[PDB]
């Protein structure tokens, strides 16, 4: 009933996926071992959304891992969680991409799709009822950007009547870790506007921000940005395993989100976020969860609403509420904040109550946001495209593969085409 | 015999179905088992051990809320078959309800009305909940009401709908649902009941002194009216009117039948006491523009008729003396054609109070169903949107995607211009 | 620019046993009144309409151009047994019935006869479907799942269609009748996917050594399909969707086009982004509607005039 089967696409996806089902099977009372130590029905009442029943009581999760290496593999499998994986959905290479779109996308990842392809077809055809797929990577690598975009492009042939939503890390300003990350970004994002039903957008510079600045951490490591977007993650799909006043679906946010088939790129943000010896000292309301929520610096994406309009806005509510606080509330922040919303719709926001807080807390909320302040990622992206590809610099890694310059020209151009997209309604 | 048939379609419908059952049980002393430890057969089948089955058919397209009745308090009280629910919902969208997803579970409720209808005697009309401006609500709804007009044709269809609020809103894509669906309940029902949500809120805010209300108590007020109308089949008193009489009474021309309702008292326990509450204070409490749960003041525009009916300890003399106190004020229009404007009912049976509620014990009560021309106004700001939205055409891929021209956006706008300029040229 | 024209039919005798009435009422010589609404376009032919007056008044003007190096557009829209194939191929042969393709390509090719003898012209002829949003090539069934890219001057093409030369208008003809053969049709012959021919006009003077390149496009579309009504159940509803969406795209495009917008959607579907150099720009694009004044159809012939409108 609505299933939702999960891939993992390299380092980074292999990773947050990771924190994400150790967060899930926390949610609803899993041990690491596959069983059931809960103290609540409505944790079993859904539970074939995420997971496999087995032989005795035992729960395999719908997931997927594929890289081209077997370090995350087998750093994955001894970890904490390591043993609630079927391990015969590890899917991994020997050589890698080597930070190379061109190689994970043509030579390395061809010979191994295939294996993936069947598994997924396997799993697929194990549900009663399949609702979309959901895939973890990041556009700035080798194996995530090509392996992922190839897999989405094969996916969406098989099955094109089904949601498709990524959450895709970004490539950062100020932040950075490889020299072709533009190359790469360029030519994923190409791929993903065209086969993808909705994106949502993170880069790790806003992630770091909010740990330094919100939860007052001192040392931040990947284990806590990993954590914020298991989080979100976890908060985007808890209508389809929860009961509720009001229901929201995949499917939902998609028509309520898309007004233009281009226009699906998100900036996704929770609430609430306070530091260790600072929540004694706030009350938690639905108006506090909706000021934080609206705030520029809660959100995971380095772009700032206030540089555009938001064309809509999803908000997901968990916990035990009035809808008039909601709807009120919903109300005047559209109403105080007239300039940062299109004028040619009105109710720019979406509203979906659950009731069933997460563990530890009485109320949360998590936002999705559509805004045209998310077309200076892409532009700061091609502008340092454009300054490498004058000089052809890097160039001779890919064309090395079996690529070609037309590819680039053609991504840069559809990039732009994009950038004039969004730029209209602002 | 007297029977009704209810359908609720829709999260909005089953919800509001859930407090009105739990209230016909209250009433007619059933436990939620089916066992009492004749004034129920309109709402009630008795099965021959004692067991009581409603003649209540629910349905959705999202396994959710269904699932939640059927592992309740109640989950021994509806027949298993009547619960009717499918796979994937219609996702805000109209013809995801209307064809893709709704011609798949039309036959097996068309088949369970079928078997309801045919065991009971003297059927008396549908009521019908849903919600506009949802998927399932809005297109649901016009396909089984296209084809229950096909096929029964000549009973009665009365309309229990949540329209959209002026200001208040969930969904983003609300007016092309309510244009269409609102085009479709033009034909083929028999007498609508629009409420929304807003001036509920603002009900519970004032009267019941409740700042944080919910669903629930939206949910027991529509309950209260649903009851109130139903009383005069359920028990006896002087002067029981029908569904027909009412539509006789309430209706002048066939295209003219958008009536507003309106309860009174809605009181809380401790202004209970302190207060007469009298006939005459309960009847004019029913015309201020306040207790209206529509977003319309009926002082912009001219009443046509109303219905006022009574049940508790009322006397025809306080009732004569409110209607002509009501007469004699100038605050309140009617029309020229319609010299005599009041229909009256009286029934014997009290309201009942539900165990935690906010609503206090009354020994009277009203409520009021009246057309005016005031009902124009909501049309108006709906379409407004409507055109605001569909001048860019946005969100019209989604709905094109499932098999819907784009020709059916004008025509519905036509239907709704067509009758806006009737209620105005009717009014003058 | 953009100009729609709308043509009408003559009731057939099949259908005037039925005692079928005339819906249509002519106001002067752009609108037409139905059911008390008026339609306003470009031009509105009646049944008393030849041929000829067609061609002379849709597509010379593109032709000519088209010879003098720019490009060119001819779309045709109309539901099944409205007229669309008798104004868009007619009698093959009858100098009397001939439609528009046969009468451009006697116009091109009459041109050629008759310019000296420095200019040097050769004649490039496509023709492909696009079926469930995938482009497949009508000359050759190999080919099914075509792609779009660019050149370096943001010109779109489709990348390994078949392009075949031809020297006279009964090989026009041939290929024309060869890749009609292979277009999807449901069982009165409908179409369920939309159809484009391109010609390729390019000549070049030996002396002056300049070199001109035209290229005219006529695309024949599905017409839209109110479903609930029909009741489509398994592949055809799915055609039936894809052809509403496309249908949509293509309206939009041109409603952005008409009212000067700053950015025009030829990304969003297939069909408009191979369009994109003939159809904005310095170009001239015609649209032909079909419908039919009985009585029994006034819903589809209400369906291809709001498409038309939509243009404007
Ligand atoms: C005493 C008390 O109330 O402690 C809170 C707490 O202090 C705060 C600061 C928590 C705390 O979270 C963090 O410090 C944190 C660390 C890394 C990454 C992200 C957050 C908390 O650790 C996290 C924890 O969250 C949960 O329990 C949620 O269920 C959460 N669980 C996990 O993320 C999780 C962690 C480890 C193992 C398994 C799951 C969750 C959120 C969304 C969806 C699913 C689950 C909570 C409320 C607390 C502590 C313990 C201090 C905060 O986080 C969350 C996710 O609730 C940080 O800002 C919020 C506000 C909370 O009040
Ligand atoms: N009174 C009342 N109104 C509700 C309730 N739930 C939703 N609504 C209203 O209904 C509208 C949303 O439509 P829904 O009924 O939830 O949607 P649906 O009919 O289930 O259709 P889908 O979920 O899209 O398949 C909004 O205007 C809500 O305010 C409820 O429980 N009580
Ligand atoms: N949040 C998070 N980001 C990571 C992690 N590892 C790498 N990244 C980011 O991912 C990008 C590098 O891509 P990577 O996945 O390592 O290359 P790949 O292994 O070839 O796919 C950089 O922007 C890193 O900051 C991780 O464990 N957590
Ligand atoms: N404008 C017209 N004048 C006279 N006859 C026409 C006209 N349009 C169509 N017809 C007649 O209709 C017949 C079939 O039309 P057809 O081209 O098959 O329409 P469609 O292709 O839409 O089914 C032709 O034999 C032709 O004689
Ligand atoms: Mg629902």
């Amino acid at each position: 009933m609505r299933e939702i089967v999960h891939i993992q696409a390299g380092q980074c996806g292999n990773q947050i996926g990771a924190k994400f089902w150790e967060v899930i099977s926390d949610e609803h009372g899993i041990d690491p071992t596959g069983s059931y130590h809960g103290d609540s029905d409505l944790q079993l009442e859904r539970i074939n959304v995420y997971y496999n029943e087995a032989a005795g009581n035992k729960y395999v999760p719908r997931a997927i891992l594929v890289d081209l290496e077997p370090g995350t593999m087998d750093s994955v499998r001894s970890g904490p969680f390591g043993q609630i994986f079927r391990p015969d959905n590890f899917v991994f290479g020997q050589s890698g991409a080597g930070n190379n779109w061109a190689k994970g996308h043509y030579t390395e990842g061809a010979e191994l799709v295939d294996s993936v392809l069947d598994v997924v077809r396997k799993e697929s055809e194990s549900c009663d009822c399949l609702q979309g797929f959901q895939l973890t990577h990041s556009l700035g690598g080798g194996t995530g950007s090509g392996m992922g975009t190839l897999l989405i492009s094969k996916i969406r042939e098989e099955y094109p009547d089904r949601i498709m939503n990524t959450f895709s890390v970004v490539p950062s300003p100020k932040v950075s870790d490889t020299v072709v990350e533009p190359y790469n970004a360029t030519l994923s994002v190409h791929q993903l506007v065209e086969n993808t039903d909705e994106t949502y957008c993170i880069d790790n510079e806003a992630l770091y921000d909010i740990c330094f600045r919100t939860l007052k951490l001192t040392t931040p490591t990947y284990g806590d940005l990993n954590h914020l977007v298991s989080a979100t993650m976890s908060g985007v799909t808890t209508c389809l395993r929860f009961p509720g006043q009001l229901n929201a679906d995949l499917r939902k946010l998609a028509v309520n989100m898309v007004p233009f088939p281009r226009l699906h790129f998100f900036m996704p943000g929770f609430a609430p976020l306070t530091s260790r010896g600072s929540q004694q000292y706030r009350a938690l309301t639905v108006p506090e969860l909706t000021q934080q929520m609206f705030d520029a610096k809660n959100m995971m994406a380095a772009c700032d609403p206030r540089h555009g309009r938001y064309l809509t806005v999803a908000a997901v509510f968990r916990g035990r509420m009035s809808m008039k606080e909601v709807d009120e509330q919903m109300l005047n922040v559209q109403n105080k904040n007239s300039s940062y919303f299109v004028e040619w719709i009105p109710n720019n926001v979406k509203t979906a109550v659950c009731d069933i807080p997460p563990r530890g807390l009485k109320m949360s909320a998590t936002f999705i946001g559509n805004s045209t302040a998310i077309q200076e990622l892409f532009k700061r992206i091609s502008e340092q495209f454009t300054a490498m590809f004058r000089r052809k610099a890097f160039l001779h890694w890919y064309t090395g593969e079996g690529m070609d310059e037309m590819e680039f020209t053609e991504a840069e151009s559809n990039m732009n085409d994009l950038v004039s997209e969004y730029q209209q309604y602002q | 015999m007297r029977e009704c048939i209810s359908i609720h379609v829709g999260q909005a419908g089953v919800q509001i179905g859930n407090a009105c059952w739990e209230l016909y049980c209250l009433e007619h002393g059933i436990q939620p088992d089916g066992q009492m430890p004749d004034s129920f057969n309109t709402f009630f089948s008795e099965t021959g051990a004692g067991k009581h089955v409603p003649r209540a058919v629910f349905v959705d397209l999202e396994p959710t809320v269904i699932d939640e009745v059927r592992t309740g308090t109640y989950r021994q009280l509806f027949h298993p078959e009547q619960l009717i629910t499918g796979k994937e919902d219609a996702a805000n969208n109209y013809a995801r309800g209307h064809y893709t997803i709704g011609k798949e579970i039309i036959d097996l409720v068309l088949d369970r009305i079928r078997k309801l209808a045919d065991q009971c005697t003297g059927l008396q009309g549908f009521l019908v909940f849903h919600s506009f401006g949802g998927g399932t609500g809005s297109g649901f709804t016009s396909l089984l009401m296209e084809r229950l007009s096909v096929d029964y044709g000549k009973k009665s269809k009365l309309e229990f709908s949540i329209y959209p609020a002026p200001q208040v809103s969930t969904a983003v894509v609300e007016p092309y649902n309510s244009i269409l669906t609102t085009h479709t309940t033009l034909e083929h029902s028999d007498c609508a009941f629009m409420v929304d949500n807003e001036a509920i809120y603002d009900i519970c805010r004032r009267n019941l002194d409740i700042e944080r209300p919910t669903y629930t108590n939206l949910n027991r007020l529509i309950s209260q009216i649903v009851s109130s109308i139903t009383a005069s089949l359920r028990f006896d008193g002087a002067l029981n009117v029908d569904l027909t009489e009412f539509q006789t009474n309430l209706v002048p021309y066939p295209r003219i039948h958008f009536p507003l309702a309106t309860y009174a008292p809605v009181i809380s326990a401790e202004k209970a006491y302190h207060e007469q509450l009298s006939v005459a204070e309960i009847t004019n409490a029913c015309f201020e523009p306040a207790n209206q749960m529509v977003k319309c003041d009926p002082r912009h525009g001219k009443y046509m008729a109303c219905c006022l009916l009574y049940r508790g300890d009322v006397v025809p003399k306080d009732v004569n003396a409110a209607i002509a106190t009501i007469k004699t004020k100038r605050s309140i229009q009617f029309v020229d054609w319609c010299p005599t404007g009041f229909k009256v009912g009286i029934n014997y049976q009290p309201p009942t109070v539900v165990p935690g509620g906010d609503l206090a014990k009354v020994q009277r009560a009203v409520c009021m169903l009246s057309n005016t021309t005031a009902i124009a106004e909501a049309w108006a700001r709906l379409d407004h949107k409507f055109d605001l939205m569909y001048a860019k055409r946005a969100f019209v891929h989604w709905y094109v995607g499932e098999g819907m021209e784009e020709g059916e956006f004008s025509e519905a706008r036509e239907d709704m211009a067509a009758l806006e300029k009737d209620y105005e040229e009717v009014g003058v | 620019n953009i100009k729609v024209m709308c043509r009408f039919r003559p009731l057939n005798e099949s259908e005037v046993n039925r005692g079928d009435k005339y819906i249509a009422k002519f106001q002067g010589e752009d609108t037409v009144v139905i059911a008390s609404k008026p339609y306003a376009f470009d031009r509105v032919f009646q049944s008393s309409t030849s041929q000829e007056q067609v061609y002379n008044d849709c597509a010379k003007k593109i032709v000519k151009d088209v010879l003098e190096g720019y490009n060119g557009t001819i779309f045709a829209y109309g539901q099944t047994s409205s007229g669309k194939t008798h104004t868009m191929e007619g009698k093959l042969h009858d100098p009397e019935g001939m439609g528009i393709i046969p009468r451009i390509v006697q116009d091109i090719f009459n041109y050629i006869y008759s310019m000296d003898e420095n200019l040097e012209f050769h004649i490039k002829v496509s023709y492909f479907e696009i079926y469930l949003d995938k482009i497949r090539d009508l000359l050759d069934v190999s080919k099914t799942n075509l792609s779009v890219h660019e050149d370096k001057n943001r010109v779109p093409y489709v990348k390994g269609c078949t392009e075949r030369f031809v020297c006279s208008p009964d090989e026009v003809m041939d290929t024309i009748d060869e890749g009609k053969s292979n277009r999807h049709v449901a069982v009165e012959h409908s179409s369920r996917s939309h159809s484009i021919f391109l010609i390729n006009v390019k000549q070049e003077n030996t002396q002056t050594e300049q070199k001109l390149s035209g290229k005219l496009y006529l695309v024949d579309l599905a017409g839209s399909e109110k479903v609930s009504k029909t009741g489509a159940e398994g592949a055809v509803l799915d055609e039936a969707k894809n052809i509403n969406k496309s249908l949509s795209a293509l309206g939009n495009v041109i409603s952005a086009l008409a009212e000067g917008s700053t950015y025009v959607p030829y990304r969003d579907s297939k069909m408009t982004r191979i369009l994109q150099d003939s159809l904005g720009g310095n170009c001239r694009t015609t649209i032909v509607i079909c419908c039919s004044p009985s009585s029994y159809n006034e819903s589809e012939t209400k369906s291809t005039l709001l498409f038309g409108q939509r243009a404007k």
